[PDB]
């Protein structure tokens, strides 16, 4: 059986510790996990825009990943509209 | 480049002269290395000895546009100027 | 009616017939240490080596390439316990060899002294393996270190003992229990971490074998210490 | 090493990942808190550090340490509790239970992020519930609580003269 | 304080509550042997999960044979501070200095017993 | 530098000849590779021998809890205190205790530990007086007691 | 007491039989992973068990 | 054969022991039925022994 | 004299194995008995029927 016997070089098999990964996961869930009160940076920076003497929109108005197929159809409909 | 000497392993500062012939390297322990570069070939010309004095800050290197002088700092003794040709 | 086959490890034999047993030649004929049965061939007596109780026996039956415990060799044995495995090691090294049996437990120490009375090549050391300097007077330079302490910083204990008593080019055999090092992590993850820690000291692990049929979550690592340039 | 601008050495503590580390009032000793719940004392030799002793192992990971200014007692924070240790015999004299919510109960576990200890005997603790709490070391009971934030209070620091201290929270 | 050092696996206050609660549950399921003499017999028969002893026996030596027998069979053991508390957990009107939880096929406490066994070995590091 | 080495038969005190070689700890293993080179580095100043196992038990129990006997007092004051030279010791506690009990300076260092390793490896070839048979018999008596 | 007396005695007989029956030539689903270590890459490809 | 005898004898002793526990005045509730491998499991009402 | 040919014949021809049923029963007794040691009609059919037939 070739599957039972394995030859490995000394430096390659050194990988990330599984115990270390659990430690990182504990920090992530403690600070950004379910149950915390976190908002987005776009929303957090947009609170100032609602109070300005001249109201503006969100700081980053475009959402890149909201839609891609829907974006193309809007352009197609627009071109039709100018006829 | 295929090979490099081992003493360049941890450089604090890397500087090129106005011509591509000479390369200047400062080591993490006090040492200056001048490397002759010609046609993708490297030759270690000279290694300037560590400057006397307590280390105060990270090293900084400056080269004159003629290429004659090299100024290095980072120690309590002061800025040292080396003549590249001599 | 017994037929005896030589084993690949010098000083070790394998016994067939009515019994499927791994055996070693008895250093004290007519005596049984812990109730193991003995067979004679003709003049020569052998003692059965139980793989269920011992871990070195399990490794040998598991197909280990090297054990490095040979006739006329000095062995430092960490975690002697009652001395069941120590008695078989004393058989292999023979009269020329020496075994240093280190055990901290007092109840297991009393069994060692009774065994050490009948075997001249066993030197009992009732001390703590974490402090090799406290027994430096008794141990000269050795060839092989065997560690079976089953205790979380086993690697540091071996390294301290290897620096003081193990010669350049000497070998070590270490048994690792996965759940003792960390109960919640997986066995293969635990074993790889110990391999990393061995490399931090001047220890090069050369092979690794798991003791699946007789134990669970156990591995044996064989390596060299301060290899010659 | 500041002069050679490199790392002198790295030594394995053999207790898993380390969460916090504190030096004694004298610089001779170092205290280490690990994932497994053990507290380890290291003696500082002229060239390296040497492992000395283990305190009593705790049920959960140790996230923050503090020294008595005279060096006789230790305070250690952990999930839902604080442990007080005697340095002579490393045994927990007191375990102090921290309420998960301010005068209430909640499913979310309370994490003690930092612990500071004063010469008079009071332990100051900051937790994820958003409050700064004062404890008495002699009796092991809460003395006073101050609710200051709606989010985690994560950092503590005390001046050398024990008349002022500073806290830092998740809200900035 | 003022505890005999020979009772080394001394559980703290938090573990003591878990131990005595499990002991009280084992009594309701007929899974507990009470007394040092009865605790010794289960070790010889190999039907015990763990052993609980009381650290306040005025001569402590009257129970020190039990740790030696436990190390042979690889059975975990702990000490609690009060023999009065151990007696009430066992459901007896008299103090108890040692008790043993026995092996039961199909027992509903298997998950709880396993968690306590894991907790005990942690005291041995 | 004088170095004190403890063995089952007695106390051994060596003198290092080449103190320069001790500075390079990484290259020190080459000096103790063969009995010819090891005798160039160290030589035996004095060896105090234990007569029986009952006396030897009284010695080594004190040593490993950081205490020195009355007889070890006499050996140190003659060999090591009359001479003016640092004494290497394998135990930091033992070196500390010596400083108060006797006006003597003790040095413990990783280079000292490397020097201890080399002497042990060349254990035969450094002490000519002690026979190998006496060393082995004394070890069994001391270990059992 | 009658059942337990029989049970403990033949249980010791089981342990005695296992001391000389070591399950040689065990073939089973459980196969143990034997791992070798080499410093240089070239040894890894050129590895041969025999 | 000896190993299989041990397994049966362990079960038989517990069932006789389980039947002996039933000879008690304390109130009890059956939580599991008896099987070939295991006896029936009962929970008894909690009263201290006076 | 070279025994390699003779040794190979005796170490290969005599091949025998215990049964799997035999081996699996031995390995489970070694494990122990401690807790740590040891390891077509649906409700939809009934509900809909009583609505349609008896509801």
């Amino acid at each position: 059986q070739n599957k039972s016997y394995l030859a490995v070089r000394l430096k390659d098999q050194d990988l990330r510790d599984s115990r270390q990964q659990a430690a990182q996961a504990f920090i992530h869930n403690s600070l950004y996990g379910p149950g915390t009160n976190r908002t987005t940076v776009n929303k957090f920076l947009s609170l100032a825009n609602k109070r300005l003497p001249v109201k503006r929109a969100a700081v980053q108005f475009l959402n890149n990943a909201w839609g891609i197929q829907k974006k193309q159809n809007a352009k197609r409909f627009k071109r039709r509209w100018m006829v | 480049v295929s090979k490099m000497p081992a003493f360049l392993r941890s450089a604090l500062q890397i500087l090129f002269s106005e011509d591509s012939t000479k390369l200047f390297v400062a080591s993490n322990q006090g040492a200056l290395h001048i490397v002759q570069l010609s046609g993708g070939s490297f030759k270690h010309l000279h290694a300037f000895q560590p400057q006397s004095g307590t280390v105060e800050a990270m090293c900084l290197l400056a080269v004159s546009p003629d290429g004659n002088w090299l100024a290095a700092s980072g120690t309590s003794a002061g800025v040292h100027v080396y003549n590249v040709k001599q | 009616n017994v037929m005896v086959e030589p084993h690949r490890h010098e000083g070790v034999f394998i016994c067939r017939g009515k019994e499927d047993a791994l055996v070693t030649k008895n250093l004290v004929p007519g005596e049984s240490v812990y109730g193991e049965k003995r067979v004679s061939i003709s003049k020569i007596e052998y003692r059965a080596w139980n793989p269920f109780r011992s871990k070195l026996a399990a490794a040998i039956l598991g197909g280990v390439d090297q054990i490095h415990i040979k006739p006329g060799a000095k062995v430092l044995y960490l975690g002697a316990a009652s001395g069941t495995t120590v008695s078989h090691v004393s058989d292999i090294v023979g009269p020329d060899g020496l075994v240093y049996a280190v055990e901290f437990s007092h109840r297991s120490g009393r069994d060692l002294i009774n065994l050490a009375k009948k075997r001249t090549n066993i030197i009992p050391v009732i001390e703590d393996a974490r402090h090799p300097h406290k027994y430096r007077m008794l141990i000269a330079m050795v060839d092989v270190i065997f560690a079976d302490v089953a205790q979380p910083d086993q690697t540091r204990i071996v390294a301290l003992n290897a620096h003081t008593f193990l010669r350049n080019g000497g070998h070590f055999v270490i048994s690792i229990k996965a759940n003792c090092i960390d109960s919640t992590a997986s066995a293969e993850a635990v074993f790889a971490s110990e391999v990393k820690k061995m490399q931090q000291e001047n220890m090069k692990p050369q092979e690794q074998l798991t003791l699946e049929p007789y134990e669970r979550d156990h591995a044996v690592v064989v390596g060299v210490y301060r290899p010659p340039p | 090493d500041l002069q050679a601008l490199n790392i002198k050495y790295a030594m394995d503590a053999f207790g898993g990942p380390i969460w916090s580390m504190a030096a004694s009032p004298s610089g001779s000793q170092l205290l280490v808190g690990c994932e497994d719940g053990s507290v380890k004392l290291f003696q500082i030799t002229p060239d390296k550090i040497q492992f000395e002793r283990n305190f009593d192992r705790q049920k959960s990971r140790i996230l923050s340490l503090s020294w008595h200014p005279s060096g006789t007692h230790i305070a250690a924070g952990s999930i839902d509790y604080i442990s007080v240790f005697d340095v002579k015999s490393g045994s927990a004299v007191h375990k102090m239970i921290v309420d998960r919510q301010y005068m209430g109960v909640s499913k979310r576990k309370c994490i003690v992020w930092g612990v500071a200890f004063l010469s008079d005997g009071t332990i100051i603790s900051v937790d994820s519930a958003g409050k700064v709490q004062f404890w008495d070391s002699a009796t092991g009971t809460l003395v006073k609580s101050h609710l200051i934030a709606n989010a985690d209070v994560q950092s503590i620091a005390v001046a050398d003269q024990e008349d002022s201290f500073v806290v830092g929270t998740a809200e900035g | 304080a003022d505890v005999n050092p020979k009772a080394y696996p001394l559980a703290d206050a938090h573990l003591t509550k878990k131990l005595l609660d499990l002991v009280q549950q084992s009594c309701n399921y007929k899974q507990l042997r009470k007394g040092a003499n009865e605790a010794t017999k289960t070790l010889n028969r190999g039907i015990s999960e763990f052993i609980v002893m009381a650290a306040d026996a005025e001569p402590l030596e009257i129970i020190l044979h039990l740790p030696l027998l436990c190390e042979d069979k690889n059975v975990p053991y702990v000490f609690v501070r009060s023999k009065q508390a151990l007696g009430r957990a066992c459901g007896v009107s008299r103090p108890v200095i040692a008790c043993s939880v026995t092996i039961k096929e199909g027992s509903q406490l298997k998950q709880q017993i396993q968690s306590i066994q894991q907790s005990i070995e942690r005291l041995l590091v | 530098m004088l170095v004190l080495f403890e063995t089952s038969v007695g106390y051994a005190i060596f003198k290092v000849l080449n103190e320069k070689k001790l500075q390079e700890v990484d290259s020190l293993w080459k000096e103790f590779e063969t009995p010819e080179k090891a005798n160039k580095i160290v030589k035996l100043k004095h060896f105090e021998k234990f007569q029986d196992t009952a006396e030897a038990l009284a010695a080594f129990t004190a040593l490993m809890e950081g205490k020195i006997n009355k007889q070890l007092k006499k050996v140190l004051k003659k060999i090591v205190k009359e001479a003016h030279e640092p004494l290497a010791v394998a135990d930091a506690k033992l070196g500390g205790v010596i400083k108060e009990k006797l006006n003597l300076s003790c040095i413990h260092s990783p280079v000292v530990n490397e020097l201890m390793r080399g002497i042990r490896s060349q254990m035969d070839g450094l002490i000519p007086g002690v026979e190998p048979r006496e060393m082995a018999a004394m070890c069994l008596g001391l270990a059992h007691s | 007491k009658y059942i337990e007396m029989k049970r403990v005695a033949e249980a010791k007989k089981i342990e005695r039989l296992k001391s000389e029956l070591h399950l040689l030539d065990f073939q089973g689903k459980q196969q143990n992973k034997h791992v070798f270590f080499f410093d240089t890459k070239k040894e890894v490809e050129q590895f041969d068990v025999a | 054969q000896r190993i299989e005898r041990e397994k049966k004898l362990f079960v038989i002793a517990q069932k006789i022991q389980t039947r002996k526990d039933l000879m008690d005045k304390t109130q009890k509730v059956k939580v599991k039925k008896e099987t070939v491998n295991s006896p029936a499991i009962y929970k008894f009402q909690s009263r201290r022994k006076r | 004299r070279d025994h390699l040919r003779v040794n190979l014949k005796f170490l290969t021809r005599t091949r025998s194995t215990v049964a799997e049923s035999v081996s699996q029963q031995i390995l489970r007794q070694n494990r122990g008995r401690k807790a740590c040691d040891r390891p077509v009609f649906t409700e939809e059919d009934f509900q809909k029927f009583q609505q349609e037939y008896f509801g």
